[PDB]
RNA sequence: ACCAAAGCUAGCUCAACAUACUAAACAAAUACAAAAAUACACCAAAAUAAAAUAAAACAUUCACCUAACAUUAAAGUAUAGGAGAUAGAAAUUUUUAUCCUGACGCUAUAGAGAUAGUACCGUAAGGGAAAGAUGAAAGAAUAAAAUAAAAGUAAAAAAAAGCAAAGAUUACCCCUUCUACCUUUUGCAUAAUGGUUUAACCAGAAAAAAUCUAACAAAGAGAACUUUAGCUAGAUACCCCGAAACCAGACGAGCUACCCAUGAGCAGUUUAAAAGAACCAACUCAUCUAUGUGGCAAAAUAGUGAGAAGACUUGUAGGUAGAGGUGAAAAGCCUAACGAGCCUGGUGAUAGCUGGUUGUCCGAGAAAGAAUUUUAGUUCAACCUUAAAAAUACCCCAAAAACCCUAAAUUCCAAUGUAUUUUUAAGAGAUAGUCUAAAAAGGUACAGCUUUUUAGAAACGGAUACAACCUUGACUAGAGAGUAAAAUCUUAAUACU
RNA sequence: AACAAACUCCUAGCCCAAUACCGGACUAAUCUAUUGAAACAUAGAAGCAAUAAUGUUAAUAUGAGUAACAAGAAGCCUUUCUC
RNA sequence: GUUUACCAAAAACAUCACCUCUAGCAUUACUAGUAUUAGAGGCAAUGCCUGCCCAGUGACACCAGUUUAACGGCCGCGGUAUUCUGACCGUGCAAAGGUAGCAUAAUCACUUGUUCUCCAAAUAAGGACUUGUAUGAAUGGCCACACGAGGGUUUUACUGUCUCUUACUUCCAAUCAGUGAAAUUAACCUUCCCGUGAAGAGGCGGGAAUAAAAAAAUAAGACGAGAAGACCCUAUGGAGCUUUAAUU
RNA sequence: UCGGAGUACAAAAAACCCUCCGAGUGAUUUUAAUCUAGACAAACCAGUCAAAAUAACCAUAACAUCACUUAUUGAUCCAAAAUUUUGAUCAACGGAACAAGUUACCCUAGGGAUAACAGCGCAAUCCUGUUCUAGAGUUCCUAUCGACAAUAGGGUUUACGACCUCGAUGUUGGAUCAGGACACCCAAAUGGUGCAACCGCUAUUAAAGGUUCGUUUGUUCAACGAUUAAAGUCCUACGUGAUCUGAGUUCAGACCGGAGCAAUCCAGGUCGGUUUCUAUCUAUUAUAAAUUUCUCCCAGUACGAAAGGACAAGAGAAAUGGGACCAACCUCACAAACGCGUCUCAGAGAUAAUUAAUGAUUUAAUCUUAACCUAAUUAACUCAUAAUAAAUCCAGCCCUAGAACAGGGCACA
């Protein structure tokens, strides 16, 4: 016969994890890019409009399992929390960046 | 060579052709980076570090006034009139260690370069040279062998009139009455005492200048230099004298 | 090449045949 | 080309020829070649087949 | 021992100088059908060159390509271009005379085509060769000297068995071991391509950026330019043969198509008939079959056939010429090939396509990701080669990477084992893949089938033969030794009174 | 057990395969600059090397002494016969 | 009568006849002519005929319009007389809806349509039946005399065509004497079988056979010799022809 | 061309004329600024995020939202608008500024990288045998058959793949000559039967020989007439064109129907249409020792209610095939050749399926991959037997011997 399926060809977007645990990253480096929320951002990690995670401070990347407390203004998420039984808590994965360099140091500039 | 194709038969396409695909040099929008580059003026930079270096080694001497011709004979700078070079600009790279006292004439100067020279008690003046005149000025001996009268130096174009008319740039066409007040402003700005140049024994040499219609020192338009006989020819007709002096 | 599952008792690689012959069952005597 | 390849085979062919002579001379005494060689090495007698 | 071999002149090439440039011969005859002494004439002419090609197609465009007055620079600059390919000035500058001219040019398949535009092939324009060797004397031919060396033959036919040889051997064979050589391919002893053999001849060429060596150095260069260690000079580089075609100008209607002139043929027989009537010769066509197929013949011979007073055959001579002529249209014929002649010039047309590519040895050594009138090709990335700089590369434990269920396992990383990797500067090839094991898909849970991902291989040993399976770190010599993969696989069965 | 490799030992070394592309060291034969003087050395230059293009020219073979070609007879020699 | 000189001589072209079209006229064609003339074409004597259609295109008029012997075209669906058939009727679209004739034809397929005659036996041939849903009227329909190196069938007569080959002559042929060519050729010391293999082996593997040469024969193989496959595809390779391709 | 899910199971990437969904934009207002660290992605061109800083406004205010939110899009040049800005089903979507058909009149360069013919691979299709019994067979599974299903093998058909050949592997049917297989049509032997006999159906064993002549079609095939013991199936480059044929396919001419405005096209028909080769090598160029049918007879017997009607055994005559020969007839103008004419044609061993005797494992029985002995029994095949036979005159002539070379005669002829 004849082919009915069309348009199935599309290259991958290379969605995945870029920096593993222990990698030393600087400010602005994209930790990971994703389609859906696979890894939630953590401490010192921003979140772009396309759900990509980028480090805000220079340091060591760490991955952690933590609890999930949704924003009350998010109607869909708060409804899911409402229907949970009393003994359960949501758990999600997070990406952290523990800072390495200190904020600054005091130096002698002038001795009057 | 290879095995078959356009490699072994030597008929591969031109340079920059990517096989039907639009080439890299044809998919970039046109913008003016070299628009009118053949008409932009160029100035060879001269640093005060090199100017001090020439004087210490005897390449040039401050006793005699220094202009573009003396720099070329000293192998300090090379000027190519063909490549739209309009002279030498003074830069301030070595202003801190400049201890010479000269009467230098250039085609462009900076605020710090002028201040550095005036600190020691020198004179800086900027003059414009047409490419027809600049070729003669940089290579005087070849010109004198062409058997032609010395022509008048042309005026700067409308674009370069303000630069050589203001007293801030020490323009050759500037009003001399505004030089002393402009000189003192630089002395006040950089905090150096302005020397009284009129009390130095070289005041006659330091005050030497050129007429705007004059090319060389002491020579006049219309003169023919017969180098073989070591004699200078001068015109006599009223029209010839008027044309070469107007 | 044939599929992993066929209808004709797929012939093993010769190295695998030796493995199937050295790992036989010998009843106690 | 045949000269070099045969030169490699020259050593093999002569070694094969020696074994046939050793086997022929060993069978004459009623002892096979495999029994004549291993039971001679066990006596620490290191004689090559040549 | 024949056939053969050897020789060094003939002359030529590229310049320079240079008179200033259709030679030599012209007694007679030469543009009547040239070389024929002699009668009322006509005579003469111009209209931009086009295209093959490049732009990977092709329409605007495409250097030189008829007419420039040169050289050093301005400059491959200003400008002109489906603004693509490529095309490209000027203003302004530089240049001292005569002699010193000859040859790191050839030596009879070279150099001009040349002993010669002659033989010879073409109606014509046109194409166009091979060919010489003794010595001081051949007025020294019972004459003399020289290599006796190419393929091919003779002296001298052959004796089982094999890519014609090697290992050898007292011995030519007999024995043992080896699937011609290049090209082209995933893979060729292949029954895929080319070559009978010999001699002669025949195919890599350019200096912008770069690397190596040297001069001088913040300056270099014997002007004109380049310069934040650069500038000047040297050395290191990129083939040959071949289309069908396209354009312009010549020469061809003595064959053939048609026509205009001028001539010449048709006997007998049958009919009031010279009626595109009838029988049958000369004569003209060529239906059918058989010989012939490098033939007698680049279209014929033998037999047999159709017309044979007409729209008929035929001689001489003239006319129409290729964007055309001519045609009772067969897309026929126009000098033995006409879907549009031949010759020369443009022309060394251009081919991603086929074939060819000439001494020895040594080092390292690649199977395909992305665009593309693109998949028969190119240009990038990866990989790799040469040189250089630098510090980290592989293996890599614990920790770590998603939400309903989910295998083999990947990513990332210290130690450790080991020397690799990155960067900079120059680069080409390749981009047409075959099988085995594993995870899948299409198919017939078919293919030596097809599309992807991971891994392997392309022995001179083993599976008798064998590209892909197994053993194997590919040097040379030895008549030494130890080993690896591996050589014949199992059963072949049932009395129940 | 044995027999069995480009593997690995043993004795000497010049001390490890290859297609496209790339790198290197040498070198046959010519001419020229200086040497050399029974045929060479160090250099500078190129028409610088042919077992392969249904390659060009010339000469040789094989096919093969094979395919195929021709003169009517006798005599007294040029005259009679047969077509 | 004519044509593809050199594979087609025919059913193709021409042709008398009929018809359409364009032109009122002078010094080189047509023509030393003047519409009963001369060109540009179609179709093919004769005989009986040549039906309907200017919507489209083209031409003329160059405006309405006029022209098909100009290019071309010349219909569905549903119901209806016991059954069958469908005179008729409903409804729709068109410029008109294939009229006369002939017909399983040289006429898509169905197809060896069905039937009769011919033969012992008929995918042949002739005569009928006939929607041929793709026949058809000067791109001509239909009928006939004469004619045909066209194509098909039947009877009669003859015969080596054949059942079934044979005898005898000449040119070839084979021996002797003379002259003496061509395609071809990697090297050959050039076997058979089974198996293997770039998938059909004189050459590999496992076995068999095996003194060496000459002459005369038959053509199974050497993927025999000959022509760089005419078929097929590819090439940003050509050319001829046509037009509603692009540019002009 | 662009996006999502599976193939691609756990970092990334990953294909098919693979399996399924979509996009070539709408709705709304929160109308979404300037400038810059660092990164993801990637051949390139493109695509994405983004802290700090500045301005905007709660006076220390930057993610436009929703529809699977992911895709909702286009490079230069060029053109138009104010200079801010815009412009393509350029969808062939990395895009030539603007270009269709046909070629069987075809040409050139190449490809077995790629088709038709042939081989090969494979077995969907096809063919052959077995396993399983529901049932058909009046009762009765398997005398003859056997649905739904199981399993093994053959390589004939149409396909599938595109692996060897396109610097050529010549292509249907006949003519000639046939080589081979057995899954046998006839001939021979035998088991079973819903086998009385006759005529049949079915199964086992055997391949030495044989398998007709005609009308139509180019035909293989098929139909029909006559006959035979029977008119087998298939392989062999669907054998065989360097042996022949060219009717058909399969060039150039020409009509008819149809498609196209045309050129031209049609596995639609019709008429016509060049079939080349001198044999180099391999291979090859005569032994025999028959086969079938019909008649008569047995016999109108056996067998059967009758109707019908045998086998074996005996005798004879023909046909084909093998090998020979002219007294006659016939071809016959040589003294020969020739057919249409004449002549001749064979014994023993040995077997397959099957049938029977004796007899043990199993003191019965039982033909025995139990022993000994023995019996009935297909065709091949083997052999008896027959043919061949003398080593060494050979110039010449003759010959029923012969291409040459050889061979037989030449004393009385
Ligand atoms: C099929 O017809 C083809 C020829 C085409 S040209 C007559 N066969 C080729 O072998
Ligand atoms: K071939
Ligand atoms: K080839
Ligand atoms: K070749
Ligand atoms: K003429
Ligand atoms: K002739
Ligand atoms: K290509
Ligand atoms: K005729
Ligand atoms: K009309
Ligand atoms: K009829
Ligand atoms: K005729
Ligand atoms: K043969
Ligand atoms: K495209
Ligand atoms: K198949
Ligand atoms: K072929
Ligand atoms: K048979
Ligand atoms: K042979
Ligand atoms: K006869
Ligand atoms: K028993
Ligand atoms: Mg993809
Ligand atoms: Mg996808
Ligand atoms: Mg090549
Ligand atoms: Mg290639
Ligand atoms: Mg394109
Ligand atoms: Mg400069
Ligand atoms: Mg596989
Ligand atoms: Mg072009
Ligand atoms: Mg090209
Ligand atoms: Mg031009
Ligand atoms: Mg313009
Ligand atoms: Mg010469
Ligand atoms: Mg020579
Ligand atoms: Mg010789
Ligand atoms: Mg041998
Ligand atoms: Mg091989
Ligand atoms: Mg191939
Ligand atoms: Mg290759
Ligand atoms: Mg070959
Ligand atoms: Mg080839
Ligand atoms: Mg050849
Ligand atoms: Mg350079
Ligand atoms: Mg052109
Ligand atoms: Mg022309
Ligand atoms: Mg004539
Ligand atoms: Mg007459
Ligand atoms: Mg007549
Ligand atoms: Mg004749
Ligand atoms: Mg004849
Ligand atoms: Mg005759
Ligand atoms: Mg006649
Ligand atoms: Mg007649
Ligand atoms: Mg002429
Ligand atoms: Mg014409
Ligand atoms: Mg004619
Ligand atoms: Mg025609
Ligand atoms: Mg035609
Ligand atoms: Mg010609
Ligand atoms: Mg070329
Ligand atoms: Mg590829
Ligand atoms: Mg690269
Ligand atoms: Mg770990
Ligand atoms: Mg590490
Ligand atoms: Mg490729
Ligand atoms: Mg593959
Ligand atoms: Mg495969
Ligand atoms: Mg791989
Ligand atoms: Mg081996
Ligand atoms: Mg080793
Ligand atoms: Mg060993
Ligand atoms: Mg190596
Ligand atoms: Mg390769
Ligand atoms: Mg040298
Ligand atoms: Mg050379
Ligand atoms: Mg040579
Ligand atoms: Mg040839
Ligand atoms: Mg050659
Ligand atoms: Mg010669
Ligand atoms: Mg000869
Ligand atoms: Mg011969
Ligand atoms: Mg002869
Ligand atoms: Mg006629
Ligand atoms: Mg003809
Ligand atoms: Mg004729
Ligand atoms: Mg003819
Ligand atoms: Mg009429
Ligand atoms: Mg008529
Ligand atoms: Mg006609
Ligand atoms: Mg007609
Ligand atoms: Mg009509
Ligand atoms: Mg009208
Ligand atoms: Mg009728
Ligand atoms: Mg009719
Ligand atoms: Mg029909
Ligand atoms: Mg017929
Ligand atoms: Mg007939
Ligand atoms: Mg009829
Ligand atoms: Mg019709
Ligand atoms: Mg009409
Ligand atoms: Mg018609
Ligand atoms: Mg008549
Ligand atoms: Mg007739
Ligand atoms: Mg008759
Ligand atoms: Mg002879
Ligand atoms: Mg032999
Ligand atoms: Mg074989
Ligand atoms: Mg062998
Ligand atoms: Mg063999
Ligand atoms: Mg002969
Ligand atoms: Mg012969
Ligand atoms: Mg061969
Ligand atoms: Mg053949
Ligand atoms: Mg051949
Ligand atoms: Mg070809
Ligand atoms: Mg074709
Ligand atoms: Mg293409
Ligand atoms: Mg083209
Ligand atoms: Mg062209
Ligand atoms: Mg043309
Ligand atoms: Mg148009
Ligand atoms: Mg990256
Ligand atoms: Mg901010
Ligand atoms: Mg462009
Ligand atoms: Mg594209
Ligand atoms: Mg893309
Ligand atoms: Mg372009
Ligand atoms: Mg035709
Ligand atoms: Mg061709
Ligand atoms: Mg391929
Ligand atoms: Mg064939
Ligand atoms: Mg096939
Ligand atoms: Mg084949
Ligand atoms: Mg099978
Ligand atoms: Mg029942
Ligand atoms: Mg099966
Ligand atoms: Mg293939
Ligand atoms: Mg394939
Ligand atoms: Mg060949
Ligand atoms: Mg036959
Ligand atoms: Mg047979
Ligand atoms: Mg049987
Ligand atoms: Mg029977
Ligand atoms: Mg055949
Ligand atoms: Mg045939
Ligand atoms: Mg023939
Ligand atoms: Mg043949
Ligand atoms: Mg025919
Ligand atoms: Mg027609
Ligand atoms: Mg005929
Ligand atoms: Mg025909
Ligand atoms: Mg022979
Ligand atoms: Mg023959
Ligand atoms: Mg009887
Ligand atoms: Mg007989
Ligand atoms: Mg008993
Ligand atoms: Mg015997
Ligand atoms: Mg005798």
């Amino acid at each position: 016969g004849s082919s009915k399926n069309l348009g199935g060809k599309s290259p991958g977007k290379r969605f995945g994890i870029k920096k593993m645990e222990g990698h030393y990253v600087h400010a602005g480096n994209i930790l990971a890019t994703q389609r859906h929320f696979r890894w939630h951002p953590g401490a010192h990690v921003g979140l772009g409009k396309n759900k990509c995670l980028y480090a805000l401070e220079e340091g060591v990347v760490r991955y952690t399992k933590e609890v999930y407390v949704p924003n009350p203004s998010n109607s869909e998420a708060v409804d899911l929390v409402t229907r949970l039984p009393q003994g359960a808590v949501l758990y999600k994965t997070f990406v952290h960046v523990v800072p390495a360099k200190p904020e600054g140091t005091f130096k002698l500039v002038a001795m009057l | 060579r290879g095995h078959k194709g356009e490699r072994q038969r030597g008929t591969r396409p031109r340079l920059g052709f990517e096989g039907g695909q639009t080439p890299f040099y044809l998919r970039i929008p046109k913008y003016g980076f070299n628009e009118g580059h053949s008409f932009r003026h160029q100035y060879q930079p001269l640093s005060l570090n090199r100017l001090q270096y020439l004087i210490d080694l005897g390449r040039v001497d401050p006793t005699q006034p220094i202009d573009l011709t003396q720099l070329v004979n000293g192998r300090g700078v090379t000027i190519q009139p063909s490549k739209r070079d309009y002279g030498v600009q003074l830069v301030e790279e070595g202003a801190d260690t400049f201890k010479a006292k000269v009467n230098i004439e250039v085609q462009m100067a900076s605020e710090l370069a002028i201040a550095a020279i005036e600190k020691n008690g020198g004179v800086v003046t900027t003059a414009f040279y047409d490419p027809r005149s600049l070729e003669i000025l940089c290579k005087p001996v070849p010109f004198f062998l062409r058997g032609q009268p010395i022509p008048k130096r042309m005026l700067p174009p409308e674009a370069l009139v303000p630069y050589y008319t203001d007293a801030k740039n020490r323009g050759y066409l500037a009003d001399p009455a505004r030089f002393p007040e402009a000189r003192l402003e630089l002395a006040r700005k950089y905090g150096y005492v302005l020397p009284d140049i009129t009390k130095d024994e070289l005041f006659k040499m330091l005050s030497t200048r050129k007429d705007p219609r004059q090319i060389f020192f002491g020579l006049a338009p219309g003169w023919v230099v017969n180098m073989a006989d070591k004699k200078i020819l001068k015109p006599t007709d009223e029209n010839l004298l008027k044309y070469y002096s107007s | 090449g044939s599929k992993a599952v066929t209808r004709h008792r797929r012939v093993m690689h010769f190295e695998r045949q030796k493995l199937m012959a050295v790992t036989e069952y010998i009843p106690p005597k | 080309v045949k000269c070099t390849r045969a030169r490699r085979l020259k050593k093999r062919s002569l070694r094969t020829l020696w074994i046939n002579r050793i086997t022929a001379a060993s069978q004459e005494h009623g002892l096979k070649y495999p029994a004549f060689i291993i039971n001679l090495i066990k006596c620490q007698v290191e004689l090559n087949r040549k």
